[PDB]
């Protein structure tokens, strides 16, 4: 049961909103959630993995998708940023970009900079006092270099493929681990909403494509 | 093996985290003394140990950077008289000193403000990393040293006062070695005056231990003479140190079969003997003495008890 104000907030972070056909995984999203919840305060990274395709972002959406842990665990807002694969000159504008969007006041000058670390500066800042308890979420991620330029000491989760990624990284370090596998019930389930039909109805067929 | 690199320590640690099965494997690989194997990605900015170390040496100035690598062939644990390295540089003793105060500002080598004697050294890490980075020029240098001691100092013509001798005693005999010049080896190892004196401050102990490392460098058909001369020498140990260091020519001639070491001796004799010093030749070695393998004097004071260690390596 989504609360009226958890939207609010998450559309102010621009997390997507979850796919219409979808299926809870309760207990995945219980763990990272509570995991979620350990750094209560002081830095810490989180990394999610799993071979392609494993429902790790959903996850990722789904888990603060929830009023309670973030509600009082996080006053600060959540923001999340698509990283993506990205050439140095690429990671730079994403770096910018989160600037502007951060500094919605506009207080701090309207002037860019031209270097990822004076960016680095600009994140660490407005993270320790434009939003003290905010938490930031990553999509993919390919390489090290890129967290370094994100390591701001300030709480970031990364969710991706490699989870070699996070070795640059300092601080406390958790990996939740998706396998891809899901469950014949869920699939169904899915399957169901997928083509609108009581389960049973469904035909024969269904439950061998599932296999 | 880490000797306290604590860079050392997370970056075996860190590699174990992954794999705790293989434990001994890189305790060989250590006990190996490459580092090339050893690597993490790690909060701190390199590889590997030898990569920190690589990046230190590339600074020095032209001029410096090439005599770091002469650097390279001094011992793990070996505190040299400055002069040594003089002699090796073949410059003036006001100027070296200087450069390595250079280098130790470079933190690549460590000062020792013993009196007016310096002594510099190396960590274990340190001294690893040369040979890993320098390995092939140090055998071709092994030969360059020597050369240059023989451009000034000649063995016999090195003296007791001298602050850098001991040093030639106790590590000459290592230059050649490595020198790989074994005709050279002979030049100075076997000499028995060598012998005389390096007994006289050395003690009997260090050339045992040296002949073993000579027994591979050489030959083995002089690994006999080698194994004559160890006979000889079970028969100083136990009375040779005192003091009245007796004229060995003369208690010398007293070994069995010939080997080198005896027909040494029998001439050494036969030149004494037309000057005077009337020594009294001995006729019957065969027939007498069943000779033990070693003997030892620890104490001018009567012994009361000794023990093996349990590993057998001392007593
Ligand atoms: N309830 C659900 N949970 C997870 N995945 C779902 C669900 N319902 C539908 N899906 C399907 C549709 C989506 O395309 C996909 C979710 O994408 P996601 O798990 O974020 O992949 P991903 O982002 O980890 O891939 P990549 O590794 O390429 O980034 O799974
Ligand atoms: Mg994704």
């Amino acid at each position: 049961g989504i609360t009226s104000y958890v939207r609010t907030v998450l559309c102010e972070g621009g997390v997507p909103q979850r796919p219409v056909v979808f299926v809870t995984r309760k207990k995945l999203v219980n763990a990272i959630q509570q995991k979620l919840s350990k750094l209560k305060g002081e830095p810490g990274w989180v990394t999610i993995h799993g071979m392609a395709g494993c429902g790790k972002s959903v996850l990722a959406a789904e888990a603060v998708r929830d009023h309670s842990l973030l509600e009082g665990c996080f006053p600060g807002g959540v923001h999340w940023v698509s990283v993506g694969k990205q050439d140095k000159s690429g990671l730079l504008m994403k770096l910018q970009n989160l600037c502007t969007r951060l500094d919605q006041d506009e207080s701090f000058s309207q002037r860019l900079p031209l270097n990822i670390e004076e960016a680095k500066d600009r994140l660490r800042i407005l993270m320790l006092r434009k939003h003290p308890r905010s938490l930031l979420i990553l999509d993919d991620v390919w390489d090290s270099w890129v967290l370094k330029a994100f390591d701001s000491q300030c709480q970031i989760l990364l969710t991706t493929r490699d989870k070699s990624v996070t070795d640059s990284v300092m601080g406390p370090k958790y990996v939740v681990p998706v396998e891809s596998s899901l469950g014949k019930e869920k699939g169904l389930e899915i399957l169901s909403l997928f083509v609108n039909m009581k389960k049973a109805d469904l035909p024969e067929q269904a439950h061998s494509i599932i296999k | 093996e880490c000797k306290g690199s604590p860079l050392v320590v997370s970056l075996i640690g860190a590699l174990l985290r992954d794999f705790p099965n293989r434990w001994e494997y890189y305790l060989k690989q250590l006990q190996n003394k490459q580092f090339k194997r050893i690597r993490k990605s790690s909060s701190y900015d390199y590889e590997a140990l030898d990569e920190a170390m690589s990046i230190s040496v590339e600074m020095l100035r032209e001029d410096i950077k090439d005599y770091y690598t002469d650097l390279s062939i001094l011992q793990k644990d070996v505190k040299v008289p400055t002069k040594v390295l003089c002699i090796l540089w073949d410059m003036e003793t006001e100027e070296v000193e200087d450069i390595l105060q250079e280098f130790v500002n470079k933190s690549l080598l460590f000062c020792d403000r013993n009196g007016k004697s310096f002594r510099y050294y190396l960590h274990d890490l340190q001294v690893d990393f040369l040979t890993e980075k320098n390995c092939s020029q140090l055998q071709d240098l092994h030969k360059k040293i020597i050369t240059q001691f023989q451009r000034y100092h000649q063995p016999h013509t090195l003296s007791p006062d001298q602050e850098d001798c001991m040093y030639w005693y106790n590590f000459l005999a290592y230059h050649m070695a490595s020198a790989k010049m074994h005709k050279e080896l002979c030049a100075l190892m076997f000499s028995l005056d060598w012998i005389k004196a390096k007994t006289e401050l050395v003690g009997p102990a260090h050339l045992i231990h040296e002949f073993v490392e000579y027994r591979h460098i050489l030959d083995e058909k002089d690994c006999a003479v080698s194994e004559n001369f160890q006979e000889f020498l079970s028969l100083n140990g136990h009375l040779l140190g005192r003091q009245p260091f007796p004229n060995i020519v003369q208690l010398g001639l007293c070994e069995p079969e010939t080997s080198e070491v005896y027909q040494q001796a029998k001439l050494q004799a036969k030149q004494e003997v037309d000057n005077g010093m009337l020594y009294l030749e001995w006729i019957n070695k065969k027939n007498i003495t069943n000779l033990s393998r070693l003997v030892v004097r620890p104490h001018t004071d009567a012994v009361y008890h000794a023990c093996f260690s349990e590993d057998g390596q001392r007593i």
